[PDB]
């Protein structure tokens, strides 16, 4: 028998099986409602220091694989699982959930009641917890972890996960025929982007290479001054861990772009960055977004696309400036999911275009920016 | 846009009698259909020939047509009506073809019908085969290598072509009617043939073997503004090959990854667009190679099916409801969420928190000569559902709740059996509907997880999950009940181990288990569905058992309730009817003040709609599952005499369990059912029951049937036997003895009695002779020949019958008239097949009635105390499933085989008859040549018949013995030919085309056995025959009638009566 343990803030406790690595793990605990692309979301730098609860029992059931994940790591803190499967079972597995989590040296909990845990959040909100896997599970040292957690609110995790150094991304979107393509060659791209990473999704910078960017991935802290300095087709402000708020850096640097005719856009994070620098507001919520089937109207078109959403804070659309138009709604809570400068080429969505995993139906956000960049090239 | 303004009143067209592929889905189906646009203010017209559907109830819309669905019928309906618009996508293949055919023959130009929620033209896109073919070829989906044919030439051209195996598929058909898999040449031919001449289009599209490849299916949703989401995913357990409706289905997908999800995703979406399905749902097949996650894309059904129902009920989002609101202008974000309050939105893709496991139920047993493999032509008659948190959960519990005897994976073969193995392999690698517990067995005897998919084909992933659990059970076969700490019990029972499973490798009763339970406190909680994964709250108490924390069933303390226990999944003899009366008996007492439980797992049925009940606990019918409902609800009271044979034969344990059920006592139904008990019954109230023994031994009953007299009839299955010889026969491939009542009249009375008074509800005349099953044939309400004093003194009968019995709600008596004289035949203390019928005709709501008698509100009180008696007929017609299994014998007799019925209404019995006839879709002309060929008894009759189909114009032909008579009665058929005696014979003829008519009665195993050729030939070129000379003449009395002439709603009907 291999014990585990994951005990809440609140004092809850979730009595299961240990499946992936020895050891502790504490952030805040979230439900994401994605019936498949687990790893995809496990490698989602975004979920730093966050655990993991999937509210699909069955976690693992096509093991895993490289081309799967989004980055060069697992960031999740934990996670939480109903059932994992006695085998994988998918042509393109490589290697299988438990073996992968203990590779990535991940604490992971299975057989517990997620569906409980999943209605205790919705209706109490989000909370911070502690897995605890082990030989003899210590409860009360559990709680001691998961109440001694500092939390979310006003973290700055983005600038945890970022580039060290400057570097360049060249490569395209996966395929079932060919797979993961070669990165393309320098001259073979018409743009060059400046992403900036607050800890950016693999998906995110392939499908800008597959419409025709090159991109310089920089670290979060660059200044707007050596980002200027490389002469940008565009800037994108890619998504991420924590609360945007306390990202002055970023949110200075993009003032300074937004001075500028240069094109921006961002993803999530990038977003809600987007939205500070414009001088908007952006809030804890409740539970956060987290799946991949929630429906997004733009509010123009009056149009419905189901997305993938992954994020704990959002844009107060009370509090934005007048110069901010908003393009985009939640039609599950009326929040807001979308917003344009109506004086300036820059727009960020709250969603994932990109999705991986999700629906495919957000991806024209891109072909905009892709618009912007031509257009501003014209000029 | 909101809703449309140009279009005040739809016509829906239902889905017609029930028949295997074609089922209770679409009463479902269309039940929500016209809640829905009833709900938005629209004028509902519907037109349906079932009678057993809640889509019929009057209430239920504005002008309802329980008239044969045939497109001059539904002209005259148009013609009346006016419809502005026309909705077929609820019916079924029925509709879609109706749809079509009204198009074609130009009649919505003539009245202005608009079609509504598909075009004709995306309807043919989809059904089309070939159109199909090209518009995949278009948007670049890929599809199997395939060759259109429509000619045998043609077709053996595209075999030659694509090898064998094949596959063939005719255009305009659906559960796989007229296709199959040819493995050769013979094989090949024979489909072709059948599927040529079925399809509606006459044509076939056959394709290239993909057998083994993983079946999936995607439903999906469109909207105007072109909003579309994917509503549910379904992988199928048996691979491509079995069709999906005859195949284990699990919602949702399980075995893709989110990258191929994503695909299959894309190209539904695809699918319909191109298709053009813009206002509604559509169900788009796929198949991918497990080696490479190849995508090909197989067939999409424009309207709702099978599946959007498991859909619904699987996601808890109602996609028919849905969809008639989007054929009428609104679109999804503007509608709500049923499930979630209606605080969300009806645009979103559900996610769901647990797994649903659907099970096809077949009834192979009951045809004896029929091949019983698997294939791509559905065989099931019906279906379960399971909801569990884990798969093995899920699956147990569909198994158990099945209603074959299974309480798990029982086993099939035994362990100490040399021969087990071979049987084993076979029934692996060549699929029958026991696949799934051989499947055990083969771990059990040493087979490797590879080497059983390596023969069937089933994703590895599900294959180790009942390995596991046979593992598991090997344990507890070794520890015995001793071993059943409360740890293991609990793991158990979260792999969704039944008590009753536990029991037998304990080698305990399964009180014992359940004892064990009580003991350890180990009771399941419940969840709900929310079509969410619990993201949003709900209103709604939509639940289902499993052993995990929280409990989320939250019992009022508040009301009164009252249960209604189910039927499970349909099988013959226990279809819709008996949900029927589930249903009423919930929304009656539920509109009295009660709260409304109901149990069951039928996802085809109207029963398991959240909208029928206060709370609905989606569960396997069991003593054990109910036994845990009951100890947390504690209701009032608890029905179990509406749902069949399934709650019946549960409610003497529930009540000794401590159930309080109520209406008539366990002990009364044991009364009627034990053959003895009843025996003494009628003794006692001294009435008139045919001769019996009960023998033993063979040369026992020899000497008993001596004393009896023969005909006899042999009750274990059962059987007719006519002379001494013809016992021992029976004896060899062979126990109650009962004399057989030749030559007489079968009548059903349906009746409520509230222990103060009788109320009687109908009186049917049952067309076919008994000896046919009360369940195969025609019947009229009211008589059509009996006496009126014959008639009260069943009417007597039954009144003495109800309060000796102590009957409390409804009751069916069946008796049989020879020579004047009354023959009790049995009593069913329940609700019978026949509630719904009668219910119709007469405008009583009887299961509501006998639902509120039972409820403790006495007849009186009700204020239903007097006998209706319609100034119209209603006639009773039936459907059988032999189109289905060719190998066998298309007779009638003494065992049920119908799968649905329909209604005929006229000013006349032979207005009532043709109209039911035709509904049954009958393929009797009124002119032509008849071919008599009758046994000795009818040989006297015949000659009247004979006279009757001359007046009317037709030409007769007639075997030798049958020739004699008519040649001594004045009458000169033309001879023709047995098959051993020469040409041409009455084989040739009949298929030629020869005749129009074919009435050909027999009597006796050999005679029966010899005549099969007449039946099986008739059959299969679709020449109406009538196996009963009382058949016969009613079909002759019909070619008098016109049902085409007048049409009439059952609103009217209703209004006519006084
Ligand atoms: N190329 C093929 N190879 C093997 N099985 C096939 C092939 N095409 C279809 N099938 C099987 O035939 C069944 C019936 O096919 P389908 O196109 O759905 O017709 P229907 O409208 O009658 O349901 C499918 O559910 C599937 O299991
Ligand atoms: N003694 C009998 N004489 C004539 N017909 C009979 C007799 N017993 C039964 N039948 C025929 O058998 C059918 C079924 O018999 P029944 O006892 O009612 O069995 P079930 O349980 O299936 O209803 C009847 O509907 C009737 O046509
Ligand atoms: N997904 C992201 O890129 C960021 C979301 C943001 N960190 C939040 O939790 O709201
Ligand atoms: N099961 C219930 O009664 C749930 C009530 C509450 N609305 C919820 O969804 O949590
Ligand atoms: C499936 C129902 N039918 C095909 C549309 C055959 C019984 C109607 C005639
Ligand atoms: N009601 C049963 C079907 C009748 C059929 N035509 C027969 O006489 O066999
Ligand atoms: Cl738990
Ligand atoms: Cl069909
Ligand atoms: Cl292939
Ligand atoms: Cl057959
Ligand atoms: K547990
Ligand atoms: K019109
Ligand atoms: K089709
Ligand atoms: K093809
Ligand atoms: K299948
Ligand atoms: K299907
Ligand atoms: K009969
Ligand atoms: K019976
Ligand atoms: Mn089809
Ligand atoms: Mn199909
Ligand atoms: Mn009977």
């Amino acid at each position: 028998i291999k014990s585990a343990l994951l005990v809440l803030e609140d004092g809850t406790q979730f009595h299961g099986r240990a499946i992936g690595a020895t050891g502790s793990a504490v952030g805040e605990v979230v439900f994401n409602t994605s019936m498949t692309g687990y790893q995809e979301i496990l490698t989602d730098p975004s979920y730093s220091r966050q655990i993991v609860t999937l509210t699909y029992p069955h976690i693992g059931n096509v093991g895993t694989n490289d081309a799967d994940e989004e980055s060069s790591q697992v960031h999740a803190q934990g996670l939480v699982i109903r059932d994992l499967p006695l085998i994988a079972s998918n042509f393109r597995n490589t290697e299988d959930l438990s073996s992968y989590l203990k590779r990535h040296n991940i604490v992971a909990i299975a057989d517990i009641d997620t569906r409980k845990l999943t209605r205790l959040l919705r209706e109490k909100g989000a909370q911070n917890g502690c897995i605890i896997a082990g030989d003899n599970p210590d409860a009360a040292l559990a709680l001691e972890k998961a109440r001694a957690f500092p939390g979310l609110n006003g973290m700055d995790l983005a600038k945890e996960v970022t580039t060290a150094e400057a570097y360049s991304w060249t490569q395209g979107s996966w395929t079932l025929t060919g797979g993961l393509p070669e990165a393309k060659k320098e001259d073979e791209l018409p743009f060059h982007v400046v992403a900036y990473d607050f800890g950016a999704k693999r998906n995110i910078l392939r499908m800008l290479v597959d419409r025709g960017c090159r991109l310089t991935i920089v670290p979060a802290q660059t200044s707007a001054e050596d980002v200027l300095k490389m002469n940008p087709d565009g800037i994108f402000l890619s998504n991420g861990p924590g609360d945007p708020a306390p990202c002055d850096y970023a949110i200075t640097a993009i003032q300074k772009f937004l001075e500028t005719d240069i094109p921006v856009f961002g993803i999530s994070l990038g977003h809600q960055l987007l939205a500070l620098a414009s001088g908007a507001k952006t809030v804890k919520m409740k539970f956060g977004h987290h799946g991949g089937n929630h429906p997004v109207k733009d509010v123009e078109k009056n149009v419905v696309m189901i997305t993938a959403q992954n994020h704990g804070f959002a844009v107060d659309e009370a509090t934005l400036p007048a110069n901010l138009r908003v393009t985009h709604k939640s039609l599950f809570d009326g929040t807001l999911q979308g917003i344009h400068r109506t004086d300036k080429p820059a727009f960020s969505f709250q969603g994932h275009p990109e999705a991986s995993p999700g629906p495919h139906d957000a991806a024209p956000l891109f072909d905009h920016f892709i618009e912007l960049i031509e257009q501003y090239r014209k000029t | 846009m909101p809703k449309r303004t140009d279009i005040k009143s739809i016509l829906i067209l239902g889905a017609g009698p029930i028949v295997i592929g074609q089922a209770c889905e679409f009463d479902y189906s269309g039940a929500q259909a016209c809640k829905a646009l009833r709900e938005e203010g629209y004028r509902v017209i519907l037109v349906n020939s079932n009678p057993a559907t809640i889509m019929t109830d009057p209430e239920m819309a504005d002008a309802t047509y329980i008239e044969p669905i045939h497109w001059e019928v539904v002209r005259k309906i148009i013609e009346k009506e006016r419809p502005d618009a026309v909705l077929p996508t609820m019916g079924g293949q029925t509709a879609l073809n109706c749809a079509l055919e009204l198009e074609r023959q130009g009649v919505l130009e003539e009245f202005g019908v608009t079609m509504i929620g598909a075009t004709a033209d995306a309807i043919d896109k989809a059904e089309d085969r070939r159109r199909f073919d090209v518009a995949m070829k278009k948007i670049g989906l890929e599809t199997a290598r395939s060759g259109i044919a429509h000619t045998m030439e043609e077709a053996l051209a595209v075999a030659a072509d694509v090898g064998f195996p094949c596959i063939i598929r005719p255009s305009f058909t659906m559960g796989g009617s007229g296709g199959g898999i040819a493995y050769n040449r013979e094989e090949f031919e024979e489909i072709c043939a059948r599927g040529l001449d079925l399809s509606p289009t006459k044509e076939l599209l056959i394709d290239e073997s993909l057998i083994g490849w993983k079946e999936y299916e995607m439903e999906v949703v469109r909207d105007k503004n072109d909003n579309c989401i994917i509503v549910c995913s379904i992988e199928n357990f048996d691979a491509m090959g079995i069709h999906t409706g005859d195949s284990i289905t699990v919602a949702p997908a399980q075995t893709l990854t989110d990258k191929e999800y994503q695909i299959m995703r894309n190209a539904s979406m695809a699918v319909l667009r191109e298709i053009g399905v813009e206002t509604g749902g559509s169900n788009v097949q796929f198949a991918v190679n497990p080696k490479n996650g190849r995508l090909i894309v197989i067939e999409m059904n424009p309207r709702v099916s099978r599946s959007s129902a498991l859909a619904s009920k699987a996601t808890g989002f109602p996609i028919a409801k849905v969809a008639a609101k989007l054929a009428v202008g609104y679109t999804l974000d503007e509608l709500m969420n049923d499930i979630t309050g209606g605080r969300t939105p009806a645009s979103f893709e559900p996610s769901i928190d647990y797994v649903v496991t659907k099970i096809p139920r077949f009834n192979f047993e009951k045809f004896a000569g029929a091949n019983d493999r698997l294939t791509t032509q559905m065989k099931s008659v019906g279906e379960v559902m399971a909801i569990g948190r884990t798969q093995q959960e899920s699956l147990q519990k569909a198994l158990r709740g099945l209603e074959v005897g299974a309480t798990g994976f029982d086993p099939k073969v035994s362990l100490d059996d040399p021969e087990a193995l071979t049987k084993i392999r076979r029934e692996l690698k060549d699929a029958g509907a026991d696949r799934i517990w051989y499947i055990a067995d083969a771990f059990r005897a040493g087979l490797s997880v590879d080497g059983v998919f390596n023969l069937t084909n089933i994703d590895r992933w599900f294959l180790v999950q009942i390995e596991e659990l046979v593992r598991l059970e090997e344990k507890v076969a070794e520890v015995g009940i001793t071993g059943l700490n409360a740890d293991f019990l609990r793991q158990l029972k979260r792999k969704g181990f039944a008590d009753a499973r536990l029991a037998k490798l304990a080698g305990v009763r399964e009180a014992e288990i359940r004892k064990l339970r009580d003991q350890y406190d180990l009771h399941p909680v419940y969840k709900r569905v929310d079509t969410c994964a619990a993201e949003f709250a709900t209103d709604t108490a939509y639940m289902y058992s499993t052993y995990e924390e929280e409990c989320e069933a939250n019992p009022s303390t508040d009301r009164e309730k009252i249960m209604v226990l189910g039927g499970g999944p349909n099988r013959i003899g226990q279809g819709i009817e008996f949900d029927y009366c589930c249903v009423h008996a919930s929304l009656a007492l539920r509109e009295d003040g009660y709260e409304t439980i109901m149990v069951n797992c039928n996802p085809e049925t109207v029963s398991t709609d959240y909208d029928t009940s206060d709370r609905l606990y989606f569960e396997p019918v069991t003593l054990e599952d109910v036994l845990e409902i009951v100890r947390i609800e504690k209701p009032k009271g608890v029905i179990v005499q509406y749902g069949g044979q399934t709650p019946l034969k549960l409610a003497r344990a529930l009540e000794a369990a401590g159930v309080p059920v109520i209406g008539t006592s366990p002990d009364a139904i044991d009364r009627a059912e034990d053959r003895e008990r009843f025996q003494h019954a009628v003794e006692r109230l001294k009435l008139k029951q045919p001769a019996n023994a009960t023998v033993t031994a063979i040369e026992m009953a020899v000497e008993k049937a001596k004393e009896i007299g023969y005909p006899l009839v042999v009750r274990p299955a059962m059987e007719i036997v006519y002379d001494e010889a013809d016992l021992r026969r029976y004896f060899q491939t062979a126990v109650l003895l009962d004399h057989f009542l030749d030559d007489a009249v079968e009548v059903d009375v349906d009746a409520i009695c509230d222990g103060e008074m009788v109320l009687i509800g109908g009186i049917m005349e049952h067309i076919e002779q008994a000896g046919v099953h009360s369940g195969d044939s025609a019947c009229s309400l009211p008589a059509y020949t009996l006496s009126q004093e014959i008639q009260d003194v069943m009417r007597q009968q039954v009144q003495k019958l109800a309060f000796e019995l102590q009957v409390r709600g409804l009751m069916n008596v069946q008796f049989a008239v020879k020579n004047n004289e009354v023959y009790l035949i049995e009593v069913n203390p329940r609700a019978a097949r026949t509630v719904p019928f009668v219910s119709k005709a007469t405008g009583v709501p009887l299961a509501k009635v006998a639902a509120r008698v039972m409820a403790g509100k006495s007849l009186a009180e009700q204020g239903v105390t007097k006998e209706v008696i319609p100034p119209y007929y209603s006639v009773k017609e039936v459907v059988l499933p032999f189109n289905k299994f060719p190998g066998v014998d298309p007779l009638l007799g003494p065992e049920m085989r119908s799968t649905g019925e329909v209604m005929g209404v006229g000013r006349t019995f032979a207005e009532a008859f043709a109209k039911a006839q035709l509904g049954s879709n009958s393929t009797m002309k009124k002119h032509g040549r008849a071919l008599l060929s009758v046994r000795e008894g009818d040989k006297e009759r015949v000659v009247d018949l004979a006279a009757k189909l001359l007046k009317q114009g037709f030409e007769l032909d007639a075997t030798h013995g049958t020739a004699i008579v008519l040649g001594e009665a004045g009458i000169n058929p033309r001879l023709v030919n047995k098959v051993h005696e020469g040409r041409p014979h009455i084989q040739d003829r009949i298929k030629n085309g020869e005749y129009t008519y074919i009435i050909n009665t027999t009597s006796g195993r050999r005679a029966i056995e010899d005549s099969r050729v007449i039946r099986r030939s008739a059959l299969q070129y679709k020449v109406h025959y009538d196996t009963t000379l009382n058949g016969g003449f009613a079909t002759a009395m019909a070619l008098n009638a016109d049902a085409t002439e007048k049409v009439i709603s059952v609103q009217e009907m209703h209004a006519q009566i006084k």
